[PDB]
């Protein structure tokens, strides 16, 4: 926050929870904000508290074509508590509690696992750091942590203390030279190959992926765009890069390019911009394929909505996470534990964990009670 | 000369590499055909699409990049970075033509692409590329037998090699062909023993081997008998690429050639014409045999009206965009 | 009178996925017509499986394949994780119109 005075800005900070992200299976955003690209098949210790093992967010980056810099992000996996704790996403949107699966929400340790939409997964811990997970077009990764942990930290997102020039400190006490052969000191496996340098564009390839990617990516940069409204805050320029080299090195043109755009969206909102309606003609298929009796929202800035949370509230809907688009139910609608969407008048109140049916009267314990609206009251 | 900077594309899905490698490749998509893949910067980089015209294999659309140049050949059109030309297209470095029976792209110090338009497809290429390249040409370093199909050591199969070659489109998912099931026919008659094994070919055998074009020649025979000449053919522009003198192998039914009324096919004439605009181009020519249309000798070709070819002295002058016949003469104010 | 008479089809696992990098499944229909197994003009949905796992469901997998009711099912080694793919195979609904 800065006052106008003294003919000068006066400027203090408001604590700012720090950002690591990982885009397009490849791209690396760290705490320090030191953009890098990363072509790695390997494990890779994404975040750590190197004083301890407190925490360790790792991410597996898998080889996905022909090309040795063609790269998806595939799990990411939450070591917690010195490894006793595993919380392993993957790329479908299983998740593996302990190497077990288990389906969303999930609320036990302090650690509470839900999905705001069909899009995204949020990993929500105690400890400090939230995970934010995207998963369509494909896999992303988003790391918040809260500002205490400055300066402490270790791994690829870096040490998180303010300064674009210490983000390669390696084990060794030294900066590190380019991005690759600083990953190469963080990977899980010994038996890992190690990253390359990559210099060749792929967008020089074919001219019709050259074309294709410039007539898309270009709706960033465009003044007159949605997207101008993040321009006086956020350079597009490496956004911009991003989606090109994705759309370009992506086999699956359109998954990458919205991704390029989703990242660069959601970017801007966690700064506090709301672009909205940016898909014009581009990226609907995202749009139609939701999951029946839900749809699409652009700025989805809270829990889900549900019957059983409005019958008897819920652990998961008191997390603060960057409003993030996806599918949702409406609103108005609720989802029953069956899944499927209703208005509040079809579903029922839940006392005890008993269904008890919407508009009806019971007794129990000596008293009267109602189901009006999904609401439960009881009387006497 | 051209030993071992050709490769070609012929016939069914034939694919003839650098350094002699031959096999079948039955995609229906685009690859890259040959590319400068092992350089700082790139310099060319050529790709071809397979289709079908009812049944039969032919190129539908050829890209080839280079230098800042794309040049799209496809639809009996060709589109010079967009835009539409008329053959012949001639600029620095770089001329287009529809030379022949064919359409040629010459990009001086780098390539020669032919392309007759329906199957076949030509690529000759500097030696300052060797060992540069990667694509269905191969890897133009010299060893044919033992680099083109090894990738992570693993020794790999010709619908591996052309699939690991692929190329989609930005918003094109292609399959990958099948492996097609065992083969019949053979050569029954020994038409493809008969010629191949000829006199027509006879110094051929001293330079390229035929065993891969024979059982080439039986496998279009499998298919339609009016298609198994593109065998014969791409054997004739391989004999003549190597520097050996094909002679003329064709007859009135083995896939015959018309010419207009004064104009000859040959195999192996001489690739400059003399032309009674040049009536002495053939002087001291280097460029070794090509298949086509020719004069007999003696009588040169008249490129000034388009008469056919004619004889020395009978054939047209020019002065100014002023075509003058024979007899004529024209003063001017000092001579 | 004429009314709609549809059904499905059976298990089609024309192929079986090469390793390496270019490897993989191709299912495609025009490969059904080429070899052989019949292929309705007009369909209404398909499913796609794993022959060898014909329990768990594609998406349980978690692996890349393309399985759409014009076309068919792709699985490419070089997308996946190791650079592999299973065995898959898909079957078609196939619909007539009969007389009352
Ligand atoms: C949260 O963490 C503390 C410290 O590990 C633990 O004792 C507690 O059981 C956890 N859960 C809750 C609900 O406090
Ligand atoms: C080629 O272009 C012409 C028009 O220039 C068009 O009529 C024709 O259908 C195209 N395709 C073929 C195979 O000739
Ligand atoms: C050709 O390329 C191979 C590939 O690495 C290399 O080992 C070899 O030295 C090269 N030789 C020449 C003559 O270019
Ligand atoms: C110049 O040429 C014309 C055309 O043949 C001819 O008619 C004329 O007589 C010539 N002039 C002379 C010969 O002085
Ligand atoms: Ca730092
Ligand atoms: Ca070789
Ligand atoms: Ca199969």
């Amino acid at each position: 926050s800065c006052t106008c005075s003294g003919g000068l800005w006066q400027c203090q900070d408001l604590p700012c929870p720090g950002t690591c992200s990982v885009q397009g299976g490849a791209h690396i955003s760290t705490y320090d904000e030191k953009l890098y690209d990363l072509h790695g098949d390997c494990s890779y210790v994404l975040s750590k508290k190197c004083a301890d093992s407190s925490f360790t967010v790792l991410a597996e980056l898998r080889k996905c074509g022909l090309t040795d810099n063609e790269n998806c992000l595939k799990a990411v996996t939450l070591s917690l508590d010195g490894g006793d704790t595993a919380i392993r996403v993957q790329a479908d949107g299983g998740v593996f509690l302990n190497s077990i699966y288990t389906q969303l929400p999930l609320s036990a340790a302090n650690i509470t696992l839900f999905t705001p939409s069909s899009f995204f997964i949020v990993v929500q811990t105690g400890l400090g750091l939230q995970l934010l997970v995207q998963l369509v077009p494909l896999m992303q990764v988003f790391v918040r942590l809260d500002p205490a942990h400055q300066g402490q930290m270790c791994g690829l997102c870096g040490n998180f203390n303010q300064n674009q020039a210490d983000d390669f400190t390696a084990l060794s006490g030294v900066v590190e030279a380019t991005g690759a052969a600083f990953a190469n000191t963080w990977k899980a496996q010994a038996a890992c190959a190690n990253a390359r340098n990559s210099f060749e564009d792929p967008c020089s390839l074919s001219v019709e992926n050259e074309n294709y990617a410039r007539h898309w990516c270009s709706r960033l940069t465009d003044p007159n765009s949605a997207f101008s409204r993040c321009h006086s805050i956020i350079n597009p320029k490496p956004f911009h890069s991003n989606c090109m080299f994705d759309t370009c090195n992506c086999e699956r043109s359109e998954d990458c390019l919205c991704a390029a755009l989703s990242s660069y969206v959601h970017a801007c909102a966690a700064k506090g911009v709301q672009l909205s309606d940016w898909r014009d003609g581009v990226c609907t298929k995202y749009m139609q394929n939701c999951p029946k009796s839900q749809r699409y929202a652009y700025v989805v800035d809270a829990c889900q909505p549900t019957c059983r949370g409005l019958s008897e509230a819920d652990v998961t809907c008191s997390v603060s996470f960057v409003p993030v688009d996806g599918c949702t139910c409406p609103a108005g609608t609720f989802l029953n534990d069956a899944g499927a969407c209703v208005p509040a008048q079809e579903c029922p109140c839940y006392a005890h964990g008993t269904v008890l049916a919407p508009g009806e009267v019971v007794h129990d314990e000596g008293a009267v009670c109602s189901c009006t609206g999904g609401k439960l009251s009881c009387l006497g | 000369a051209h030993n071992g900077r050709v490769c070609s594309t012929w016939g069914d899905f034939h694919y003839k590499t650098f350094d002699g490698d031959v096999f079948r490749f039955p995609g229906l998509c685009n690859y890259v055909f040959s590319e400068h893949c092992r350089a700082a910067y790139e310099d060319f980089n050529v790709q071809l699409r397979r289709g079908l015209v009812g049944s039969r294999p032919v190129v539908t659309r050829v890209v080839i990049k280079a230098q800042g140049l794309v040049l799209e050949a496809s639809n009996g059109s060709v589109l010079i970075n967009g835009q539409r030309e008329e053959l012949p297209y001639s600029r620095t470095g770089l001329l287009v033509e529809q030379s022949g029976d064919y359409i040629k792209v010459s990009i001086r110090l780098v390539l020669t692409f032919l392309w007759n338009g329906e199957d076949s497809a030509l690529l000759e290429l500097d030696p300052k590329y060797a060992n540069q390249t990667c694509g269905l040409c191969g890897d133009f370093n010299g060893l044919p037998a033992f680099n083109e199909f090894y990738a992570h050591n693993a020794r790999l199969t010709p619908l591996q090699f052309g699939n690991l070659q692929k190329l989609d489109g930005p918003t094109e998912q292609c399959p990958d062909p099948l492996p097609l099931p065992a083969g019949n026919c053979t050569d029954e008659e020994g038409i493809c023993h008969r010629t191949l094994l000829g006199p027509a070919f006879a110094e051929c055998h001293a330079l390229v081997d035929s065993t891969a074009y024979l059982a080439a020649c039986a496998q279009d025979l499998c298919r339609c008998p009016t298609c198994p000449c593109a065998t014969f053919v791409e054997y004739s522009r391989q004999c003549a690429h190597a520097g050996g003198q094909p002679r003329n192998w064709r007859c009135p039914e083995l896939c015959p050639r018309t010419c207009p009324l004064n104009m000859q096919h040959q195999e192996c004439g001489s690739p400059c014409t003399d032309t009674c605009s040049n009536p002495q181009r053939a002087q001291l020519c280097e460029d070794h045999c090509v298949d086509g249309c020719f004069c007999p000798p003696g009588t040169v070709l008249d490129d000034i009206t388009h008469s056919g070819c004619l004889p020395l002295g009978q054939c047209p002058c020019t002065h100014g965009g002023r075509t003058y016949s024979p007899g004529t003469s024209f003063n001017t104010t000092c001579s | 009178c004429v009314r709609e008479v549809c059904r499905w089809s059976s298990w089609y696992n024309g192929h079986r996925p090469e390793p390496g990098l270019g490897g993989g499944d191709f299912e495609t229909f025009e490969n059904l017509r080429q070899r052989g197994y019949q292929v309705c003009p007009v369909l209404a949905d398909i499913e796609c499986r794993a022959a060898q796992l014909p329990d768990m469901p594609l998406e349980e997998l978690g692996q890349q394949v393309d399985c759409d009711r014009m076309r068919g099912l792709m699985c490419a080694n070089s997308q996946q994780s190791p650079p592999l793919c299973h065995d898959y195979e898909l079957r078609v609904l196939c619909c007539e119109y009969v007389p009352c």
